[PDB]
RNA sequence: UGAGGUAGUAGGUUGUAUA
DNA sequence: TATACAACCTACTACCTC
């Protein structure tokens, strides 16, 4: 992993789109495995490889393959991901975000709020008041610059919970008529819904509501169109909780699914987790390997 | 979709029209169905796969009822009351509450040995205690919200204690059965042997 | 018996303002949303890497099929799907000689060798970026087999 | 087996052929094997008290499903 | 790193209660 | 400050491709 992240970090400093391809991927028949059998054989999926590579190359050259249409107009989706930076100074925890919103022409704006805001504790996957204020102000100013108006709602989601200090700072920053909603998306709680009769698993999109603030969503499983499964061995659901906010549990799940339908790095039906968090994790993985970039580019072409 | 049915020109409004307004794929599928119905002539798997793709462009789910099993095995009953015994000076400080027959914790400032029942004899046989000082709490209020919280133990801790007791009780029970143990990273696994069954 | 609610699958837009749920099918029928006119590529790697890249790029210009064409939709071809010209003939090449990789890869610390390889590749890329006239929209790094391990 | 790698490389090998049915029946049979009573399992939390776990897991149902492939 | 998923392993933090 | 738990967090290797 050292090669890829360092290369992307320096080219980030120089702002050049790039794509790394192994020789085994493009020519898999030549590189055998000492037994007359390819180490990685693409014989039955030779068109999926082409789909993925072509879509990635098209996106990295400045072209939109598709866009989201069914998303609430007037909201911002922010995903916060924490990565542990522990090399010299202290086991610091960097926070990297990603922003998505849609308005003024039905277009989709999918960028990443960057400028990692650190926290000098071993644990403590949270933000101090000043860094939270800076994060929210930067996101709000970006949205207002794009849309010439302030957001009607803000949809903050992360893999960790929010504390009262952070939420009070956020509410201090927020304008008079902007509401904030916090959501925590855990991934591996031990629930497994088997199907009583068939040998095929539960369908994707089934949701179980345990409370007016918590629910399970099956983002994997058996999809009718493809007549196959998006996973293996009894797919695992994800857990959604409305932490520190006031909203409905159905709109949240619909928004979560819509966010899952935005993976540009690969050509698939959908992925289990929302992409706003995966791309933030990629941004963090790229940034933590470099040495103190002042103002990184916010475009996704340079990172992925 | 902006053309009203009352404004279509004459000699077309009386015909059978195909709706391309909502989605073009559905209209094209309807067109192909009409063509195949009225024997419309047509002429290397680039068209068979294409036709299958057009047909399966929307394999919508059906309103069929299904029943799913889970792995959440419920608990049908609990012991009536949760007990809190003193056992001061009858329990050595350098003696863990584990390695004991029944699930017991030494939590809280005093009133240790959180077990549901008595009879820790032959392991600490002081066998001389005054039952008046023992504190007893109803498990009904502990599990189900209620006013079980006091300055002694608040409600949140009073449930994390019961979960601990259950997780311990399962471990001690699953040893008079006929299985052996495997040690995972943070838990224990219970598997049946080859000779049995 | 608890009841499970159902959430309808979202729809993603494509060209002509049309909608679908599977990006492959939607791109195949309708196509992309914007018009870039072509992709001018640039390759960094050994000559064998250039040959592999050119062979693959020529391969992907024509239809490619899978085993199950319903589970995984086929590939019509690059220009048919995207309407863009990405061809092997218009390729800018920057070569890494075998001597360079042999010298830098062998020995040294695990951090030092990685820093050396990254420095070599990125020096080539940056020097081509600022000291050349030909435009390169996206750069492709064809990593040899020994560099990975 | 006293190795932590050949067990991982065998778990990953063996789990690939098992699907919904082969996991569900095996889990239910294992749970039913331990049970003493026909409808519960006894955990002795004392000399006079016990905690009972039902032998039949929670069941869910939904109104939207799919037609199973052949 | 063309990708996605499943599982294992290793550590860490907070809130009690103790020595 | 260190050791016994429940509740939460991240970060690696190894193996699959339906
Ligand atoms: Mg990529």
């Amino acid at each position: 992993a050292q090669f890829h992240d360092q290369l992307k970090a320096r080219l980030l400093e120089h702002t050049i789109p790039t794509q790394i391809l192994r020789e085994s991927t493009l020519a898999w028949r030549d590189f055998k495995n000492t037994f007359g059998a390819p180490i990685r054989d693409f014989s039955k999926i030779e068109g999926h490889l082409a789909w993925t590579i072509s879509t990635a190359a098209y996106y990295k050259a400045g072209g939109k393959p598709w866009k989201l249409g069914d998303i609430r107009p007037g909201v911002c989706y922010l995903g916060l991901v924490y990565k542990k930076i522990e090399k010299s100074k202290n086991p610091q925890n960097a926070c990297c975000a990603a922003q998505m919103f849609l308005d003024n022409g039905d277009g989709t704006v999918f960028k990443g709020e960057v400028g990692p805001w650190y926290n000098p504790e071993k644990g403590e996957y949270h933000l101090k008041p000043k860094e939270a204020k800076a994060l929210l102000t930067q996101a709000l100013e970006s949205y207002k610059e794009q849309n010439k108006s302030y957001p009607k709602e803000v949809f903050i989601h992360a893999r960790t919970r929010f504390n009262d200090e952070e939420w009070n700072a956020f509410n201090e920053v927020t304008p008079k008529n902007t509401n904030l909603v916090g959501v925590t998306i855990t991934k591996s709680k031990p629930l497994k819904l088997y199907k009583t009769e068939g040998a095929f698993p539960i369908m994707r999109g089934n949701a179980y509501i345990v409370d007016e603030k918590k629910a399970f969503l099956w983002t994997l499983g058996f999809v009718p169109k493809l007549q196959s499964t998006l996973s293996m061995e009894v797919p695992n659901p994800i857990f959604i909780e409305i932490n520190k906010g006031e909203a409905e549990i159905q709109q949240v799940l619909k928004d979560i699914l819509a966010l899952t339908k935005l993976n540009y790095n690969a050509c698939i039906y959908a992925d289990g987790e929302p992409v706003t968090l995966r791309f933030a994790n990629k941004i963090g993985e790229i940034l933590t390997a470099s040495t103190e970039i002042k103002t990184p580019p916010l475009a996704f072409k340079y990172y992925i | 979709e902006n053309l009203s049915y009352d404004d279509i020109n004459i000699e077309i409004v009386r015909l059978n029209a195909i709706d391309f307004k909502k989605s073009w794929a559905k209209g094209l599928q309807d067109l192909l169905d009409a063509f195949e119905k009225q024997n419309v002539p047509k002429k290397h798997s680039k068209s068979n796969l294409l036709y299958q793709q057009i047909f399966l462009h929307d394999k919508q789910a059906i309103e069929k009822e299904e029943t799913y099993d889970s792995n959440w095995f419920p608990i049908i009953s609990f012991p009536n009351e949760l007990r809190f015994h003193r056992y001061d000076w009858r329990l050595p400080k350098q003696f863990d509450v584990r390695t004991l027959a029944f699930p017991a914790i030494r939590y809280k400032e005093y009133l240790c040995t959180f077990a549901w029942e008595y009879d820790f004899i032959h392991q600490l046989p002081k066998t001389e205690t005054y039952n008046g000082q023992e504190s007893i709490r109803i498990s009904t209020s502990d599990i189900l919200s209620g006013r079980y919280d006091t300055d002694f133990i608040r409600n949140y801790e009073c449930q994390r204690l019961i979960v601990q007791l259950i997780n311990k009780a399962f471990e001690l029970r699953m040893k008079d059965k006929n299985v052996r143990e495997y040690q995972m990273s943070k838990t224990f696994a219970y598997w049946i042997e080859k000779g049995k069954l | 018996m608890k009841e499970l609610i159902y959430i309808e699958e979202p729809s993603i837009l494509f060209a002509h303002g049309q909608k679908c749920t599977d990006p492959r099918d939607g791109l195949a029928l309708f196509g992309p949303l914007n018009q870039i006119y072509g992709i001018k590529s640039g390759v960094v790697g050994t000559q064998k890497g250039l040959q592999i890249f050119k062979s693959y790029l020529d391969k992907i210009q024509k239809p490619i099929y899978n085993h199950n064409n319903i589970t995984r939709p086929m590939f019509p071809g690059f220009e048919a799907v995207f309407g863009c010209k990405w061809e092997s003939q218009n390729i800018v090449f920057k070569e890494i000689t075998d001597e360079e990789i042999r010298r830098y890869l062998f020995n040294a610390s695990t951090h030092k060798r990685t820093y050396d390889l990254v420095t070599l590749f990125n020096d080539k890329i940056i020097t081509a970026n600022k000291n050349d006239e030909e435009r390169v929209d996206v750069w492709f790094v064809i990593v040899p087999e020994e560099i990975y391990k | 087996i006293k190795s932590k790698s050949i067990q991982h490389s065998s778990r990953r090998k063996q789990g690939k052929n098992w699907w919904n049915d082969k996991w569900r029946e095996k889990l239910l049979a294992f749970i039913r094997f331990l049970s003493d009573d026909q409808n519960a399992i006894y955990l002795n939390v004392g000399s006079e008290e016990k905690i009972l776990i039902s032998n039949k897991p929670l069941k869910f149902f939904g109104k939207m499903s799919y037609v199973t492939p052949s």
